[PDB]
């Protein structure tokens, strides 16, 4: 089935509005929660653009499409597709007007380029270069996850954050791969958010009271097999061969022993005490009476660790991996200054915490451990991809549409072209810069027609960035109220918004097949 | 479970010593045909009428005077003895080697076939 | 089952709709149609070739579309789309009046003299080129990647494009027809960048050599190409009964050494050491120039070997007798196993005819290699047809509006019936212009009464409206070039394609 040009560009952009208009709080402290019971049918919660749009099943060609494009800023900043698709309809609705009118659709995908440009140029003009400390980033903290969930929310949250992200700019990388490490806990309340500068274990020992307190961490991560097994295994394991199993029942225990001792003289060699703490933890199965000789020498021998976790306690502890406990020097097992094994609900989830070099800093959150403590964990983890990027660009400006007048203004406030022709594209672009804050506004307040004009004649009058008070409706100095666009984010998404709006434009038909 | 990989090895070790059996009685038998090929050149060569020491029966061997050289058996069907010429003998001779010679031949392939099977048995075996 | 004016309306209704919607994805500035799968699988091109494709296809006549459509996707692939408008043109306007004017006929010849006029007229539009200056072959690579709107990595691959195909053009009939492609080689490299790539001489062996026992690099032994029935013979000459065993093996596989070796010395007799054996191989084969330290490459394609026939510029050697350099390894020649990522590369280089170049592609990987090969595969065309083609013309309606005047002109003076399609072939020169205007975004019947003035004095010689430029302009300032045979070889097809459909009034199954 098919549709033409005209009534190809309808579906377009008809489809945007409700579809973009649900998301007209997804942005700021004002942005409204969203409930998938029919996503795959399942009870969740989510706002995020791009996520909320991969979430659901989306039928639309055009609820399809942007999240494809939608994924890289979600990739990048992982908001700001909460903001996005708010302009990119606006902006269809602007260009189909002279089209409307008529004017050719090439003239108006054409003039929002230089438009693209001249307001990508007022970036440059307007970015805001900011020298971040902790508290710049806390309230680039707050202004993603504010966006995310609760102010409130954002609190507790923006601690472990920028302290995170403190511990690797240290490491002076960029991006965070790393502190990015998250935990979840049974509570009955998802208010707990926890920072740990090292990391924390799932797996428990099978064999409690070993050493709970880990005081010194050495910690040699282990794929050992300290169960090879106990009984008839033959290579380890059941076989056809009882000529082999006849022969292989006893080494067994003995490779264990072995790995036993060789963890034995290993905690006596890394203490010497059961003073010091010490930490094995096998990849695999352990056993217990292997445990049950080590467990009372001090250590913590613990078992069927997760490869990925192996890695942090390899690297954020300065770690180490051998198949043989031998004996290491006490120094040659990576540290953590404190381990705390920690049972909340039945399960010890140790701590092996301020891990001696942290690349990785484990964020803790107890919960109901519902959909709810999925909404924070989701929540946390974009905004610490926005304040990377406050890492990333040393100019984050203010939000809450303290941009976009002052953008969309000059390029208004004159033809940036002095082309009309441009300007059917301009006058159609920088437009729907101003769908943010205007709908923020009233959907807090008052109509944005005085906020606009505030705003304006505010940036006019002042320059100062001065944005929504997102449930009040009313503008405020977005800089000092700390509501804050990375360099990074906004403009990306600006392009995002136009660099898709074209070619979507360009669609004169589609048929339905394949 | 332990038993079964401990049966199917010396299991194939016996095909191995079936096979080359039957290969060697299968180059056994065929070597006879040839024997019944070559005496009739020897009784052709000195001639019908020579002192013929023959076999009587157990330790027992009986003369007689050679007659007939051109009549000389072929044992085939089941319980038929076809006499044939000088000429014809020695040739269902050949053949029936011939039809013993791939019936001999294929053997190895089969002998070689089931010791390595073995082996792959008891390759698990100290597996 | 299907029937005159129905099938010449269904020419009409079909090719018309078939002529179309890609003219909006025409034009470096164009209009990507959106295609929806059944499933709701979404699709963004401007290749109509593409889109021909997910839309269902009923009409035979426009699955014949599709066949000259893939036939000059075949040709070039790019102007598949541009071949069909004007068939679509023509099979629009004369048709249906001249069939209820009763024929296809006059409409049949005419085009036979639409076609020459512009054929005159393309010699006369387009202009000669330096294939001698790759520049002044560049800016038409520069022009003719960036319709899709690709330059990046092109802007190298523009000149790379030129260095190998005119050497990977050696071609006669003795009216030295050029077509070879097959010449060029080009590599899936992994790192290195796609602003590093070269042309090396013969035919670089990448895609499957790269066998770590051809040695690495020879230096000047040969490149051994063989048709040679090298593969061992089990007797004297011939091959005798198989190994059951142990006096067979014996006995044959001594047969089997002098059979490789005699003609392995007939290898040696033009001193290899490379030998990448194809006819004729045999585990002894490789085994004999294993053990004569002849590296012998084999579990290989007689394509390599086509590439090496290229590769030394050679042909491959069914002579068992007396093996040659002018046999197999032509010239001195090279070959050298290159690691450019870590894959092993044969490269034989130096065929013993000059214009010995083949394509090393590096992207920073294979995909953003790719992005380079695929437009330096419009690149490297391109070349081929300016080499093929030594005139090019200023482009746009300026190649549009040229003709349609003389063709008129003939119209007006042939006064006929043919005049009537020449009447209808005028203007349709002037769609993609339109599309042009399209691209441009701008008024058509303007520019085209505009344009048409400018073929009125300056005669649209490189005058056409460029959509890009948006406005009436010389195409040659402008620079919007090709070689004429591409124009006429998009203007060839609708001729004939339109012709084609316009000889249907029967679809019967």
């Amino acid at each position: 089935e098919v549709a033409r040009a005209q009534a190809a560009l309808a579906v377009n952009i008809s489809a945007a509005r409700g579809l973009q208009d649900v998301l007209r709080t997804n942005l700021g402290p004002k942005g409204t929660m969203k409930m998938l019971v029919s996503g795959a049918g399942d009870i969740k919660l989510t706002k995020d653009g791009n996520v909320l749009l991969h979430e659901m099943q989306i039928q639309h060609p055009t609820a399809s499409l942007i999240a494809k494009v939608a994924t890289a800023q979600d990739d990048i900043t992982g908001d700001g597709t909460t903001s996005n698709v708010l302009i990119i309809g606006e902006l269809l609705k602007q260009a189909d007007l002279y089209i409307s009118e008529g004017l050719h659709p090439r003239i108006i995908t054409e003039g929002f380029e230089a438009a693209k440009e001249k307001a990508l140029q007022f970036l440059e003009e307007v970015k805001v270069s900011r020298e971040m400390d902790r508290e710049t980033l806390i309230d680039v903290a707050r202004t993603s996850l504010r966006t995310k969930v609760h102010a409130e929310l954002a609190d507790v949250l923006t601690e472990a954050v920028v302290d995170s992200i403190l511990a690797i700019k240290k490491q002076d990388e960029p991006i965070d791969l790393f502190m990015i490490e998250i935990m979840e806990m049974k509570h009955k309340s998802e208010t707990d958010t926890s920072l740990i500068r090292g990391l924390v274990l799932d797996h428990g020992a099978r064999h409690p009271d070993m050493k709970k307190r880990v005081e010194d961490a050495y910690i040699l991560t282990c794929n050992v097999s300290l169960e090879y097994e106990k009984t008839e295994v033959n290579s380890g394991f059941f076989y056809k061969s009882a000529e082999e199993r006849e022969k292989l029942v006893k080494a067994e225990r003995k490779f264990i022993e072995d790995r036993v001792k060789k963890i034995i003289e290993l905690k006596r060699k890394v203490c010497g005490d059961s003073d010091k703490g010490f930490v094995v933890i096998n990849q695999k199965g352990i056993d217990p009476f292997s445990l049950d000789a080590l467990s009372k020498e001090g250590i913590v021998a613990l078992r069927r660790a997760k490869r990925r976790n192996m890695e942090r306690l390899t690297l954020a502890c300065g770690g180490v991996a051998l198949n043989s406990f031998d004996d290491l020097s006490p120094d040659c097992l990576g540290h953590a200054g404190l381990v705390y094994e920690y049972t909340l609900g039945e399960e010890k989830f140790t701590f092996i915490e301020k891990c001696n070099n942290p690349r990785s800093v484990t964020l803790l959150i107890k919960g109901p451990n519902k959909h709810t403590l999925t909404q924070i964990k989701d929540a946390v983890r974009d905004g610490l991809r926005a304040v990377k990027n406050a890492i990333d660009d040393g100019c984050v400006v203010p939000g809450a549409g303290a941009v976009e007048v002052a953008m969309a203004e000059a390029l208004i406030k004159h033809k940036p072209s002095v082309k009309g022709r441009a300007q059917l594209g301009v006058q159609a672009f920088a437009d729907a810069l101003l769908i943010i804050p205007k709908v923020l506004a009233q959907n807090s307040g008052f109509d944005l027609q005085e906020t606009l004009v505030k705003i304006q004649a505010e940036h006019s009058e002042s320059g100062q960035l001065v944005g929504v008070d997102l449930n009040t409706g009313e503008p405020m100095v977005a800089a000092e109220v700390g509501v804050w666009d990375n360099y990074c984010v906004k403009k990306q998404l600006l392009h995002s918004c136009t660099v898709i709006a074209t070619n979507i434009l360009l669609v004169d038909e589609i048929m339905r097949a394949g | 479970n332990l038993p079964q990989l401990e049966m199917l090895k010396n299991q194939l070790d016996q095909e191995v010593e079936f096979l080359s059996t039957s290969i060697a009685q299968l180059k056994v038998v065929q070597t006879k045909y040839v024997e019944a090929k070559d005496c009739l050149n020897v009784l052709n060569k000195s001639n019908e009428g020579k002192e013929l020491l023959v076999p009587l029966t157990s330790s027992m061997y009986v003369p007689g005077k050679l007659h007939d050289v051109e009549h000389v058996l072929i044992d085939v069907g089941t319980g038929y003895y076809v006499e044939k010429t000088a000429e014809d003998a020695k040739d269902f001779f050949k053949r029936k080697i011939d039809f013993l010679t791939k019936q001999m031949e294929k053997i190895q392939p089969a002998l070689q076939e089931k010791h390595a099977m073995k082996q792959a048995v008891m390759e698990m075996m100290s597996q | 089952r299907e029937s005159g004016r129905k099938v010449q309306s269904g020419n009409i209704n079909a090719a018309k709709t078939i002529a179309d919607i890609i003219r909006t994805c025409l034009g470096p500035k164009s209009m990507m149609k959106m295609l929806l799968d059944p499933m709701g699988g979404i699709v963004m091109t401007n290749d109509g070739n593409a889109i021909l494709r997910e839309i269902q296809v009923q009409h035979p006549a426009a699955k014949s579309m599709i066949e000259i459509s893939r036939t000059q996707d075949e040709e070039v692939g790019d102007g598949t789309t541009s071949v069909i408008i004007l068939a679509g043109e023509m099979l629009s306007v004369a048709e249906h009046f001249l069939e209820q004017q009763m024929h296809p006929t006059v409409v049949i010849s005419a085009y036979r003299k639409a076609l020459d006029d512009m054929i005159s007229t393309l010699k006369k539009i387009s202009i000669p080129v330096d294939i001698s200056d790759s520049d002044m072959m560049l800016n038409i690579i520069n022009s003719s990647i960036t319709t899709k709107a690709i330059s990046r990595w092109s802007s190298l691959a523009c000149n790379i494009a030129l260095d190998a195909v005119k050497m990977v053009q050696f071609e006669e009939n003795g009216r030295k027809e050029i077509d070879i492609k097959k010449y060029a080689r080009v590599e899936k490299i992994p790192g290195g960048i796609i602003e590093d790539s070269c042309v090396l001489r013969g035919v670089m062996i990448n895609k499957d050599v790269t066998h770590p026992r051809m040695r690495r690099y020879i230096k000047n032994p040969r490149i051994v190409l063989l048709d040679s029935s090298l593969e061992y013979k089990k007797g004297e000459s011939q091959t005798d009964i198989e190994i059951t065993r142990e006096e067979d093996f014996t006995r044959i596989l001594q047969m089997e050494e002098e059979y490789i070796q005699q003609l392995c010395e007939d290898i040696i007799q033009l001193k290899p050491d490379v030998v990448i054996t194809e006819k004729g191989i045999s585990d002894l084969a490789q085994h004999y120039l294993m053990r004569a330290n002849i590296t012998a490459i084999r579990r290989v394609r007689k394509t390599d070997n086509n590439r090496i026939a290229r590769a030394c510029g050679a042909r491959i050697v069914s002579r068992p007798e007396e093996l040659r350099e002018d046999d197999v390894g032509t010239g001195a020649g090279l070959l050298e196993i290159k690691k450019i990522g870590d894959e092993y590369f044969t490269f034989i280089t130096d065929c013993k005819d000059p214009k010995a170049c083949t394509i090393l592609l590096r992207g920073a990987s294979k995909e953003i290699l790719s992005e380079v090969e695929r437009n330096l595969q419009d690149a490297m065309q391109v070349c081929r047809n300016v080499l093929l083609d030594p005139q090019l013309v200023p482009g746009g309606g300026a190649s549009e509006m040229a003709v349609a005047h003389a063709l008129t002109e003939k119209s007006k003076a042939m006064t006929g019936v043919e005049q009537w399609p020449y009447r209808a072939v005028a203007q349709a020169l002037e769609v993609i212009p339109r599309t042009l205007i399209q691209n441009c975004g701008a008024s058509t019947i303007r520019l085209l009464t505009s344009l048409r003035a400018k073929h009125t004095q300056e005669n649209c010689e490189t005058w056409g409206v460029n959509g890009e430029t948006g406005t009436l302009v010389d195409m040659k300032e402008l620079g919007i070039w090709e070689p004429l045979a591409v124009k006429l070889q998009t203007y060839k097809t609708a001729v004939e394609t339109a012709v084609l459909l316009l000889r249907i009034d029967d679809i019967v199954s």
